[PDB]
């Protein structure tokens, strides 16, 4: 079921038919990559944890 | 006169599925006659007079025929973050060679 | 006197697109049967005939 | 193992009624 | 809530948020100021600065500079008279050290 | 010319800290609130697009990103030979050895640039709220100047000078006073900027003008040597090459005017008044009043160069690690990148 | 690749003192070019005798 | 390769600040009176072998 | 860059994580069964042994 | 600015959406279609044919 | 066999060849350049590249 | 030839009426709802592009662009010298003095056109549903009817 | 790509793209007249080379 | 031909603030050439044309 | 001593978080 | 050029 | 050795700590107001020949 | 058309009536 706590979809623009013409992942934005340390899994995914909770409300 | 069909070996873009969008691709090819023809004497060729040129490259492709729907319903799941394509060096090496 | 026009319906204003889409979490990807995926992700789709035509 | 080829998320499938290739997707 | 999403990331990474001498502990604070004549640590962490995002400035319909045509021309012997009628905006205002 | 090193050796420079007090500052500098933060003085996302030889014009597109906390573009124009290629050790076609403008900040092909254009979605200009005298657009120059929108004695616009003195010092509203010695730096653009002009013959006007080339002019005979350093030869005569602008047979003449920036980048900050307001710009907390991705596609237009050219143009960003030590002998770090992405990225 | 730190370098030393006192340690000796060179003020000559 | 001195000689733009038009493509930094690249040179030395 | 390093980038990098296809959203599981048989989707992810 | 990067400004200017009888006032409408054998203003504003 | 439904209808060609967009010859090398273009709803794989 | 004038002068028609009509008027062309809106009868972006002397193709590249809310092209061949330019004011190369195809409808090259192709991101050929009897390309002319085409 | 006859002379191909050009043009007070011109896909600072 | 900026010098307007309405600004200026020109000599320019 | 004086002994009050002191 | 504000903290 | 003079670098990082109290941050140029007439930097000058 | 005649509307400008102040 639940694969990780994914990136947001960011909704594209256009000169409206009425379409938001589509949405694509971020990738303008970290807490996916590599190359810290494991300590920082509760300090970089609770990040991104933090940013979903507050796209919800 | 030669016409040959060479593929491409590097690993990451071994069996890659590409999805739409345009990408610049460039890769460079040489032209030192030892280096590309091998001999059953193993002479020098550059001495003995191999040359080579190059006329005409190109860069085929084939796609797969698919239903755009089903094509469309693939490209959203290769997209996505947790469909990341990953892929292995066969034999995965760190050169080192000492005298 | 004077009044003003008539009600317009079309597509959003760009003031009201910010709080019409806010970026959306999907917290099981492509989980469950087509039908409730996400299409509306895919810019080339259209929802007013289910298919996806973009003449390419 | 000694050299990698570990791969491959498939099983493949073919629906009952002959075997006919092609689910597309459940 | 309603706050921008982006927040907690550039909270923690210093882009945005508060001014490290409030995020870092009170002791290295102290730490730091007594040790400040001869071993800075000052250059080694981020200050945020952040533009006010609302009643600074709005660019709407204005332009950032206007030309006015004379609408008086004299052409004398010796000096030459130009009048203007300027017009200054309602919710504008004009610094007339870069009237030129 | 050859190179070659033999030994090289590490300098560690460390002060005499007293033991105990630095058992104090390494017991604090193993917090996860107390981790260094650093970030890159030019935070900056770097792009080379090529200009072909005499090209007028090299459109930039961009895919739809989402452009949360970004700031102004800057730009400036370098050369195909002068550049090396990066991301990749040894060059093989680079075969020159003079001044690399690229990473030495040695510009100086700055006043070939004529007009930026910036659109979001590839439908809205950015100065689209009409914040400029031609709307849509900014001009860096102007070539066919007749509605006087130049700035003293060169062709820069009156809208470009604006923007430049707001974008390094802020000023343009209380005034175009000279900025402080402290605030104008050897790489801040007012002290680079030179204004200068000449009057040079023309033909349309002038009927008495023949056009002699070099072989045919002489000036100076009898004194000089023919076309050479060579010695000396030929008569005194009367000269014949440059045209009176004294007063005694001044000729009819035509106004050149052009400027020289060297060493400056040229920059449009991304902020809705293009003065300074701190590092993290209002639009870029816009883009959070504003969440979404755009397209952001750009148009140049540049002098045509028979030398083959390259249009640098930086994305100013936030490039800002994040560096903890919890353990001894343990070092890590956290890196992002804001519009731009943030890992994974060019190789 | 789309970093570079090499030019953010010597932006970082022109916000911090002047790049026209040279240091022969790290090599600092900024650039220049003299601009009676690239800009030419002729002006003549002052012969009068 | 030479360049005739007539070209640029005494006599170009007199009485106006000016620079030549094919000298504002070329770079000012590959100038030997570059008193910034002079420095380093002489630093090492006048031998070809340093 | 972000957090995985040492066991956490092992399974970011699919050295010694879960199945393959269980890193996998279970539609493109589906998809790659379905078409697996003249269009083969397999074999361009990762799957570890220990 | 940063929010305008698109244009629902594209039935601000009528090449889609509503035709003109129901984008202009009603009191515009009664005095067009009560002038317009001497005075025609029917002309100065567009009609979207979609 | 399926009936159709994995397959195109609106036209494609199977088999495409991308001329270059640059080529630079050398005197031990030849780079070519491409742009490799994949058409919306389209689906590419690097390993009928050649 | 030289034209001088003396006297360029602006003239001006007023439709006479009441000032209570005149001032309703006003009054409802004030509102930003009643905003006027007028566009060209020929919208289009006008590109012209060589063709060298004895050329038998010209190539069109267009960057990456949205396409939203594009018609169609049109197109037609002119000379050089019957062209004159009018981003310049100054233009002293215009040794014509005809009747100019450009700033007048006065075409007279279509009959020279023997093929055009159109393709999007270079490997899709635009009415190459099928829909053309010749898919790929048009063709304004041939030779030989190739049965009857 | 546009298969040409051979001319003696050079000629020039015209190429029109067709778009929308629309100017909302309104005067919201007594002396005041504003203008927005919208061109769609190729706008008025998009184009080509 | 010459294009010149020319500020206002004058102490109380030089600095001012000025609100919102409609102002009427005039000021004058001078052809003379000897008050507008500079001489190296300090030789009359209406002596010389 | 010729010379002007100005509006000097209030100070830019603004934070590390905001480079604008707020007004009511 | 000029990039970021005073990013020490204030002793 | 410091770069191109005889003098040490031992020696060299006790001058610039009793005349400007770098050397632990880092070898920088002093400012106007540390390094005078006669002081350290302003006075020091290496140099060689071949 | 064939036509050589105007109309009349047959009612003149502003059916819509406002008050005395």
């Amino acid at each position: 079921m639940s694969k990780e706590i994914p990136t947001p979809y960011m909704w594209s623009y256009q000169p409206q038919m009425g379409l938001a013409a589509g949405a694509a992942q971020d990738y303008s934005t970290r807490m996916n990559w590599l190359s810290a340390g494991p300590a920082m899994i509760s300090r970089v995914n609770d990040i991104r944890a933090h940013r979903n909770q507050i796209l919800l409300e | 006169p030669f016409h040959i069909q060479v593929p491409q070996k590097f690993f990451a873009i071994k069996s890659l599925l590409l999805l739409p969008g345009s990408y610049t691709y460039e890769w460079n090819f040489r032209k030192d006659v030892n280096m590309i023809l091998q001999s059953s004497l193993g002479n020098d060729l550059r001495t003995d007079g191999a040359s080579i040129s190059f006329t005409s490259i190109n860069l085929y492709a084939t796609f797969f025929p698919m239903a755009h729907n089903t094509a469309s319903t693939l490209e959203a799941m290769l997209r996505n973050d947790t469909n990341d394509q990953s892929f292995n060096d066969y034999l995965s090496a760190a050169n080192m060679l000492y005298p | 006197e004077s009044s003003s026009s008539q009600p317009r319906s079309g597509g959003i204003g760009t003031l009201q697109f910010v709080e019409e889409f806010t970026p959306s979490v999907y917290f099981n990807p492509f989980s469950g049967s087509p039908g409730h995926y996400p299409d509306e992700f895919i810019p080339n789709f259209d929802a007013i005939s289910e298919s996806v035509d973009g003449y390419d | 193992d000694i050299n990698f080829s570990s791969l491959a998320p498939r099983h493949g499938t073919r629906p009952f009624m002959g075997t006919w290739s092609d689910i597309g997707t459940s | 809530m309603a706050t921008p999403s982006m927040l907690p990331q550039w909270a923690y990474m210093h882009i945005a948020g508060q001014d490290a001498s409030e995020y870092l502990s009170p002791g290295l604070v102290q730490f730091a100021r007594a040790t400040d004549t001869y071993f800075s640590l000052g250059n080694k962490f981020r200050n945020p600065t952040v533009a006010p995002t609302h009643d600074v400035t709005t660019d709407r319909s204005q332009r950032l500079t206007l030309r006015f045509v004379p609408v008086d021309r004299e052409d004398n012997t010796y000096s030459y008279k130009v009048r203007y009628t300027l017009a200054v905006g309602d919710n504008r205002v004009l610094d007339m050290a870069s009237t030129y | 010319a050859s190179i070659s090193f033999t030994s090289i050796n590490l300098y560690a420079t460390f002060f005499p800290m007293a033991h105990n007090t630095a058992s104090t500052l390494e017991a604090m500098l193993r917090n996860d609130t107390n981790d260094q933060s650093f970030n890159d003085y030019l935070s900056a996302a770097n792009m080379l697009y090529p200009i072909p030889a005499n090209a007028t014009n090299v459109p930039i597109s961009i895919p739809s990103r989402n452009w949360a906390a970004f700031r102004g573009w800057s730009f400036t124009r370098l050369k195909t030979k002068e550049t090396p290629s990066l991301g990749s050790g040894f060059d093989p076609y680079f075969v020159y050895s003079g001044s690399i403008p690229y990473l030495d900040g040695t510009f100086y092909l700055n006043h070939t640039f004529k007009k930026v254009s910036i659109t979001f979605d590839s439908s809205v200009s950015w100065p689209g709220n009409d914040r400029l005298l031609t709307p849509n657009e900014f001009e860096i120059k102007r070539t066919v100047d007749g509605e006087g929108y130049n700035v003293a004695q060169c062709n820069m616009t009156k809208d470009w000078f604006l923007v430049q003195m707001l974008a390094h010092y802020n000023i343009g509203y209380q005034g175009f006073y000279v900025p402080e010695g402290y605030k104008d730096r050897m790489y801040s653009f007012f002290r680079n900027f030179q204004p200068m002009s000449r009057q040079v013959v023309d033909e349309v006007n002038y009927k008495d003008y023949q056009a002699v080339t070099l072989a045919y002019q002489h000036n100076n005979s009898g004194f000089v040597g023919y076309l050479a350093p060579t010695m000396r030869q030929g008569q005194p005569y009367p000269a014949n090459y440059p045209y009176p602008l004294i007063g005694k047979s001044a000729v009819t003449s035509v106004t050149q005017k052009k400027f020289l920036c060297d060493r400056v980048m040229w920059r449009i900050p991304f902020s809705s008044n293009f003065m300074s307001m701190g590092a993290l710009t209002d639009l870029g907390q816009n883009m959070l009043y504003a969440n979404s991705a755009h397209a952001l596609d750009m148009n140049f237009e540049v002098d045509p160069m028979d030398e083959s050219t390259l249009l640098y143009v930086v994305f100013e960003v936030f490039d800002v690690v994040r560096v903890h030590q919890p353990h001894r002998g343990v070092i890590e770090a956290v890196y992002l990148r804001t519009p731009f992405s943030a890992g994974n990225a060019t190789t | 690749q789309d970093r570079n730190t090499e030019l953010s370098y010597q932006l970082l030393l022109d916000s911090l003192g002047d790049r026209t006192r040279y240091f022969s340690m790290w090599n600092q000796a900024v650039d220049s070019y003299d601009p009676d060179v690239r800009i030419i003020e002729n002006h003549g000559v002052e012969d009068e005798l | 390769r030479v360049v005739p001195p007539s070209l640029v000689d005494a006599y170009i733009n007199i009485g106006a600040r000016w620079s030549l038009d094919p000298m504002d493509n070329v770079n000012p930094f590959n100038h030997h009176r570059n008193a910034g690249l002079r420095y380093r040179s002489m630093l090492l030395g006048n031998g070809r072998y340093v």
